[PDB]
């Protein structure tokens, strides 16, 4: 089976430049094509270039010529993607993705195989762990935590660890004009609960090293 | 370079029906040499169609491709809850790969108003010098609202930031989080603040407040 592996995560300050690895196992690699195909946060997907490992042809996309260079290492199964003049233009989910095979071993040409994905995120902010603030509780009441002014993405929201699932809502991040990232995490629950049962939001921001835990009172 | 356009952008059909999505090119697609994607919250693209109306292994036969010259079609003969996404369509005809801006298809249901719930700043924030209200509009259809926050009956514009979440896979409805954001020393120069909600499952406009200090 073909198995697109990826680095991971990238913070990049504006004007530097970015590496992205992608490697490749279960199948033959350097006869196929490897491209990249970036995605915006909540934008539409953009192909920047591909390559055949075997004889080492390249095809960028014109608006990326000369920012991006892509290459093959056929010894490791390994593409990269190095772009250059990082702007926050540039912050987007970066994708390896390798043509399909055909009867005959003929390529497809269409991406058939992607990899996970690698977040490359490009700012003037400094990583930051969050602050986490409760939204207090007043048949049905609603309660939660704010978690903000964390950098970068991303952040996860668990309740009571784990224990509380039903009617838990996670919304999307908003990035503040400040150059930092702030999230809310609700969930619905018995009024009557308020006075005995315990809720406590559990908050982990990984690129920070960050956890916390956050009691939440009426 | 070849610029596809999806139609429609955004639009909500039942399981069990018919999906019909739109692509069409500014030049002709060579050899019909047109693909779709079908791609999920947080995972990467899934590749239905090549050649126009090629279909991918492990793609269920409910996905079809048609098309020619500048207008390309998939078709979704029988939708299925794990169908609603959001789908992409590429040409590669060219060396110069482009995709579509995108069609979301969503799950339609009955009309459901917002349940509304607003939250003070806490006290840990505003030693911060920071304070932050945040309204709460849970579980509607559509996903078309309006939240207007008002403070002392002052209408507040280009001071909040709102998100919605994925439409919930079991009652397909959406949930709606703002945040109005104003300094600690103007939050305490004001009593009143207020969420006014509008939206098709409501008659009049809903408004949740409450007094700072109370």
């Amino acid at each position: 089976k073909v198995q697109l592996v990826q680095s991971g995560a990238e913070l990049k300050k504006p004007w530097s430049s970015v590496r992205v690895s992608c490697k490749a196992s279960g199948g033959s690699f350097s006869s196929y094509a490897f491209n990249w195909v970036r995605q915006a946060p909540g934008q539409r997907l953009e192909w920047l270039g591909g390559i055949v490992p075997l004889v080492s042809s390249t095809n960028y996309a014109q608006r990326f010529r000369g920012r991006v260079t892509i290459s093959a290492d056929r010894s490791t199964s390994t593409v990269y993607l190095e772009m250059t003049g990082l702007t926050s233009a540039d912050t987007a989910v970066y994708f390896c993705a390798r043509e399909g095979e055909g009867w005959f071993g003929r390529p497809l040409r269409a991406f058939e195989f992607w990899g996970q994905g690698t977040l490359v995120t490009v700012s003037t902010a400094s990583t930051k762990g969050p602050s986490v603030f409760p939204l207090a509780p007043s048949g049905t009441a609603a309660l939660g935590c704010l978690v903000k002014d964390y950098f970068p993405e991303p952040v996860t929201v668990s309740w009571n660890s784990g224990a509380l699932t039903s009617g838990v809502h996670t919304f999307p991040a908003v990035l503040q004009s400040s150059g930092l990232y702030s999230l809310s995490s609700v969930v619905t629950v018995p009024s009557s609960s308020l006075g005995t049962q315990t809720y406590i939001c559990n908050v982990n921001h990984k690129p920070s090293n960050t956890k916390v835990d956050k009691k939440v009172e009426p | 370079e070849i610029v596809l356009t999806q139609s429609p952008g955004t639009f909500a059909l039942s399981p069990g029906e018919r999906a019909t999505l739109s692509c069409r090119a500014s030049q002709s697609v060579s050899g019909g040499a047109l693909a779709w994607y079908q791609q999920k919250a947080g995972q990467a693209p899934r590749l239905l169609i090549y050649g126009t109306s090629g279909r991918a292994t492990g793609v269920p036969g409910r996905f079809s491709g048609s098309g020619s010259e500048t207008d390309f079609s998939l078709t979704i003969s029988r939708l299925e809850p794990e169908d609603f996404a959001v789908y992409y369509c590429q040409q590669y005809g060219t060396s110069q790969s482009t995709f579509g801006q995108g069609t979301r298809l969503e799950t339609r249901r009955t009309v459901a108003a917002p349940s509304v719930f607003i939250f003070p700043p806490s006290d840990e924030q505003l030693k911060s010098g920071t304070a932050s209200v945040v309204c709460l509009l849970n579980n509607f259809y559509p996903r078309e609202a309006k939240v207007q926050w008002k403070v002392d009956n002052a209408l507040q514009s280009g001071n909040s930031q709102e998100s919605v979440t994925e439409q919930d896979s079991k009652d397909s409805t959406y949930s709606l989080s703002s945040t109005l954001t104003l300094s600690k020393a103007d939050y305490e120069k004001h009593k009143v603040y207020a969420c006014e909600v509008t939206h098709q499952g409501l008659s009049s406009p809903v408004t949740k407040s409450f007094n700072r200090g109370e």
